[PDB]
């Protein structure tokens, strides 16, 4: 339930396709998104177990 | 690639793709046994995809082979994306044929102006996510050095340059990174970075494959 929960996500610059979760608040889900590979925000976990943990929920 | 077109059909047999459960970065094969890509690409387990084309449906001309060992530039900086550069051994080695075989690392850099081909299976929009499963490709210009610091004020290292155009529509995209930009038959670039992709005034950030030959070639020796 941390701040950091409500920011959208973000891929970032680099140019891989990495699977990650954010925790979408509007749809109250962790979601997944393709995340670049590097300079990650915090709404940004390697499973949805990690993210569900951290965001939940809310 | 955004603003590309599909490659001729094995006509970049140097072009890999790296694969963990699906497609997540390119690479350049430049020797029987030895892959380029970027840094940034690294996990623990690769399984490299030689002879691609269409990377959804057998062709025929495929080979998957995977990684024996994974081996980032030691002073790769995962926040300054200095160095984003990285070798991957091959399990076994790679059958050198007609649609499989390697890239010439460079003897001088590129100059500006220099037209370069691109290749991946990146993201082929600006904004969406249209993943193709055909090789597109990509011919972009070096820029100058001061075009690409103007362009990325304080972000161009001594290990990136520009490939690309200004006014946008063209560039490499996410899941392209790792993969070639050839110029004048040499493997010049890796495809690393930019704000966006295709973005107007924001072309594409590679690594500098020219400042990398000695690494490259001493890493080869000393793990073979
Ligand atoms: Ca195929």
């Amino acid at each position: 339930r941390p701040d950091f929960c409500l920011e959208p996500p973000y891929t970032g610059p680099c140019r891989a396709d990495i699977i990650r979760y954010f925790y979408n608040a509007k749809a109250g889900l962790c979601q997944t998104f393709v995340y670049g590979g590097c300079r990650a925000k915090r709404n940004n976990f390697k499973s949805a177990e990690d993210c569900m943990r951290t965001c939940g929920g809310a | 690639i955004v603003g590309g077109y599909t490659c001729e059909e094995n006509s970049l047999p140097y072009q890999v793709s790296l694969n963990s459960g699906s497609h997540f970065c390119g690479g350049s094969l430049i020797s029987e046994q030895w892959v380029v890509s970027a840094a940034h690409c690294y996990k623990t387990r690769i399984q490299v995809r030689l002879g691609e084309h269409n990377i959804k449906v057998l062709e025929g001309n495929e080979q998957f082979i995977n990684a024996a060992k994974i081996i980032r530039h030691p002073k790769y900086n995962r926040d300054t994306l200095d160095n984003d550069i990285m070798l991957i051994k091959l399990s076994s080695p790679a059958v050198i044929n007609a649609r499989v075989s390697t890239i010439s690392l460079p003897t001088a850099p590129p100059a500006a102006g220099t037209e370069c081909l691109i290749s991946g299976w990146g993201n082929t929009l600006s904004f969406g996510a249209d993943y193709p499963d055909e090789l597109k490709c990509l011919d972009a210009p070096v820029l100058t050095q001061a075009e690409c610091k103007a362009s990325y004020p304080g972000k161009i290292t001594n290990s990136m340059f520009c490939v690309g155009f200004l006014e946008g529509g063209k560039d490499s995209c996410q899941r392209d990174a790792g993969g070639p930009v050839v110029c004048n038959g040499q493997l010049q670039g890796v495809v690393s970075w930019g704000h966006g992709c295709a973005w107007k005034n924001r072309p594409g950030v590679y690594t500098k494959v020219y400042n990398y030959v000695d690494w490259i070639k001493d890493t080869i020796a000393a793990n073979s």
